[PDB]
């Protein structure tokens, strides 16, 4: 299993980012795939998850609304979309293959937890600065 | 309309150690679910064999509470199919499981300065715990050849082991309450069922 | 399997001398390398004492040198840490590492300050040197 | 008695990415290696096949120090016979390999407010590097079965990955300067010998 990020950099304060995870060698729809946040010198946060097999989401209060989980079956990559990015949000994100739905009874599945996650990608760095 | 007493459950001032689970039978009551999916104040939430959206609609003879406080590293060991020491000798749960097991973060309540060193799992077992059995004897382990005679000594040492449990302590060292619901349809009559 | 019961530790006035004696089963501990590692709360292990060659060459970091002494007893197949000259500032949990053995490895002197590094970890032992206790 | 330039491969303001490891060759000096194992500044210190205290006394034709800066948990993969990206697609060890692995830590050096972006270790190789092999090409990578033709695209990615690099990184993400000594006795003549 491989996980490919794609997107991140610079953004100024207000502004939309678009992340993707590429998925291989593994059915994105059968796992469940978490998206996490690393602040430097911090353990990785849940952010966004996808919690059931059906596409069903679930957004931590903090990334609420401005943030969007979409998979893309086709593709097999899964698809962060972030809007009104704040400082506070510049750190490291990471995307999760999580537990498989099919081979575990798992209907419903969400973790804030690194550990819990099976397989974990390459960070990708994203920063929002006012100053630049 | 009696509620089933999930708040009890999960509101609770005092929570089990590790190695005596607190198991809370549930039964003969309108429970309602909406209130444990609708609140975002849990980290982890995972349901195995169910639904939750789906959980109002069944009804189930009988429904298992067991609550106890881990590390946020041994929440990933408690699942069906899956090794760990918290597993293996403190609470085990069978691979065909139906039900939900949620923790949520509980530093602020469970940690103090000088550190909470209450709560006690069972490092050290003679034989991997069953599903769903409690062991809560206290005799000393014999790892050598030598007998212990019930004495601590060398290649002798006591089960439990304490939690530090510091305020300061990193995410995976804080400690987390975890409540595990257990749904048994095996019983003929369905009592809890849910809210209508 | 390996398994690692570490011993001794509890509350240490300033100064005091305490022992820690980490149990190995199912290895030899002469042929793999063992380092002890301090970890203070909200941050990651640090080594402190190992045992860097199969000989019985140990290294102590600059802050602990002198003060802790690592021993290692085959008879009892157990690794004694002896700390000595405690102060607060060693209020930690302590780690034993088994860490890669030497027979199987082309390695004749292995030290690390790097939890990852090290094969194997055993359960952490608190330490805790207070002056108002 | 010319002392072998052991300060200036460690002691360098300028060390190489992991992706393009700088090897500088070693001959014709009486080496000094007391220095290395007395002091307490490296972090980890390894030594594959050879005794550090015995190096004095044996002789080599050629040493070879390879310098790269790496991650804390990256220090780990680069070792004999160990498994790693860093080991697959940057820097590989042969199994018999007869040398010391000398790390210590550089984050006040190598770290900046900013972050140091500077370093680029491979993420993407076709094959596992052979040992002491280096990959400077710098050549999109193809993963789906469409051609990228040179052009970054879905499926397409740039072998190059920054290195975040944060002071306030954790030390397992803080930068590590390793450097890897190599001895080789197989040329006839031996020249560095010791003190
Ligand atoms: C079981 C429990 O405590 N539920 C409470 C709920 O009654 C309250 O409305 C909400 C907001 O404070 O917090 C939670
Ligand atoms: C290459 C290098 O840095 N060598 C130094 C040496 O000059 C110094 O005398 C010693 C004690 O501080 O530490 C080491």
């Amino acid at each position: 299993v491989q996980l490919v990020e794609s997107g991140g950099g610079l953004v100024q304060p207000g502004g939309s980012l678009r992340l993707s995870c590429a998925a291989s060698g593994f059915t994105l729809d059968d796992y469940a795939i978490g998206w996490f946040r690393q602040a430097p010198g911090k353990e990785r946060e849940g952010v966004s998850f996808i919690t059931s097999s059906d596409g069903s989401t679930y957004y931590v209060d903090s990334v609420k609304g401005r943030f969007t989980i979409s998979r893309d079956n086709a593709k097999n990559t899964v698809y962060l979309q972030m809007n009104s990015l704040t400082p506070e949000d510049t750190a490291i994100y990471y995307c999760a293959v999580g537990p498989s739905f099919s081979y575990t009874g798992s209907t419903y599945y969400r973790s804030e937890l690194p550990w819990d996650y099976d397989y974990w990608g390459q960070g990708t760095q994203v920063t929002v600065s006012s100053g630049g | 309309t009696n509620l089933c007493p999930f708040g009890e459950v999960f509101n609770a001032t005092r929570f089990a150690s590790v190695y005596a689970w607190n198991r809370k039978r549930i039964s003969n009551c309108v429970a309602d679910y909406s209130v444990l999916y609708n609140s975002a104040s849990f980290s982890t939430f995972k349901c195995y064999g169910v639904s939750p959206t789906k959980l109002n609609d069944l009804c189930f003879t009988n429904v298992y509470a067991d609550s106890f406080v881990i590390r946020g590293d041994e929440v990933r060991q408690i699942a069906p199919g899956q090794t760990g020491k918290i597993a293996d000798y403190n609470y085990k749960l069978p691979d065909d499981f139906t039900g939900c097991v949620i923790a949520w973060n509980s530093n602020n309540l469970d940690s103090k300065v000088g550190g909470n060193y209450n709560y006690l799992y069972r490092l050290f077992r003679k034989s991997n715990l069953k599903p769903f059995e409690r062991d809560i004897s206290t005799e000393i382990y014999q790892a050598g050849s030598t007998p212990c005679n019930g004495v601590e000594g060398f290649n002798c040492y006591f089960p439990l082991q304490s939690y530090g449990f510091q305020p300061t302590n990193g995410v995976g060292y804080q400690p987390y309450r975890v409540v595990v619901l257990s749904f048994e349809l095996l019983h003929a009559p369905a009592t809890v069922c849910g809210p209508k």
